[PDB]
């Protein structure tokens, strides 16, 4: 059985221009538990990510939070990059603060 | 505080 | 209420890389309090939450100890239920573990849980009546009829009613000022332009424990729930959650649209609207 990861990228406060934050990645509801999770800055990997220890819910599927400090600008662009066994090829979705 | 029940299958 | 506490178990074999990884977390209703990694650089069961570290060494010792053998058994159980399934020791496999005790608002045990998945089926269950188990394929029957013959229901039935309750009961005092304090959600609604004909209304809620909530739209009643973009509820990292729900209205129509939320937390249900 496999099942493919649902992903969220989010701040944990809301995003304003030059104030300190955490950018956060939420992959949930995935099967098997090996998985791939990286946070960008401008394209390219950031180096420091922190995840939460890995854990289910009630139909076995896991879930997982990384996160990593970062500083909101009105240029710079920020992502996730997710790869499982389930994805040909990896899965970005680009943070917006409105989301 | 977690279960000291050895459950082996 | 409410309370529950859960201990959720993952083992999982990568041949050729190792020994299998067992990983172990605790939590108490929606927040984690205790972990364990088999690949940490020392093994120990480490606190989560700032309410569990005034244990002493006696528990982190005794909690140790007693993960460091179920790594073990879980270890044994993937070769076992790879006999079991007669498959390769090439291949990754998958024990899930997950069990605990709910109570009511006067401590007494509602309900124990003890469940077990093999590569994400169910494989085992503990029944209501702490007493019988139900198997889900004849692999389970064998591990049924070990544990029916090793009395594991009648051990595992007295630390459902005994420890598990006493502990939480315990953790439940000891984090009362977050475990008992609701968090209200902060809200706010936004606006954002589609075109010049649409606009997305989205519903915030943030900073709320605990993780459940009702957030619906409205327009001049009733419910819009079958064009409402709901997100599932997240952390934020801070050991509280976020959501949002989103509609996308014709302009000139924002005016109609209600968003409402529903949370222990508040006192009174909120309506909202865009200002």
């Amino acid at each position: 059985i496999q099942r493919t990861p649902k992903i969220q990228v989010y701040s944990r406060h809301p995003a304003e221009n030059g104030k300190s934050n955490f950018l956060n990645c939420y992959v949930s509801g995935f099967h098997p538990s090996d998985i791939e999770v990286d946070l960008l800055k401008n394209g390219e990997r950031i180096e420091k990510v922190e995840h939460s220890d890995l854990s289910f819910s009630k139909d076995w599927s896991f879930y997982l939070l990384y996160y990593t400090e970062f500083t909101p600008t009105e240029k710079d662009e920020y992502a996730c990059r997710v790869n499982h066994v389930t994805l040909s090829q990896p899965k970005i979705v680009k943070w917006d603060r409105d989301m | 505080l977690s279960s000291p029940v050895t459950k082996s299958f | 209420g409410s309370h529950s506490m859960r201990y959720f178990y993952t083992a999982m074999s990568r041949p050729g890389r190792g020994e299998p990884r067992f990983i172990a977390v605790g939590y108490v209703d929606d927040t984690q309090f205790v972990r364990f990694d088999s690949d940490a650089a020392s093994p120990r069961m480490a606190p989560r939450a700032p309410w569990i570290e005034q244990e002493g060494p006696e528990y982190w010792d005794g909690e140790t100890r007693n993960m460091k053998a179920s790594a073990q058994t879980y270890r044994e159980n993937l070769r076992i239920a790879l006999r079991y399934y007669n498959q390769s020791e090439a291949g990754s496999h998958i024990i899930q573990v997950m069990y605990g005790c709910d109570v009511g608002p006067d401590g007494r045990l509602l309900r124990g849980h003890d469940q077990s998945a093999y590569d994400g089926k169910d494989y085992i269950a503990l029944n209501e009546d702490l007493s019988s188990w139900t198997a889900a394929d004849t692999a389970a029957q064998i591990t049924q009829r070990k544990w029916e013959a090793a009395r594991v229901a009648e051990q595992l039935r007295a630390y459902l009613e005994g420890l598990c309750v006493e502990w939480l009961r315990r953790y439940l005092e000891n984090g009362k000022e977050t475990l008992q304090r609701a968090d209200p959600p902060k809200t706010h609604v936004t606006h954002h332009p589609i075109s010049d004909h649409e606009a997305t209304l989205r519903c915030w809620a943030l900073g709320f424990y605990p993780a459940e909530i009702t957030l619906t739209w409205q327009r001049d009643g009733e419910d819009q729930t079958q064009d409402t973009e709901l997100v599932e509820t997240r952390p934020a990292g801070d050991r509280t959650f976020q959501k949002w729900a989103a509609v996308v209205v014709p302009s000139g129509e924002e005016q109609r649209y209600t968003c409402h939320v529903q949370h222990e937390g508040l006192p009174k249900p909120l309506t909202l609207r865009w200002e």
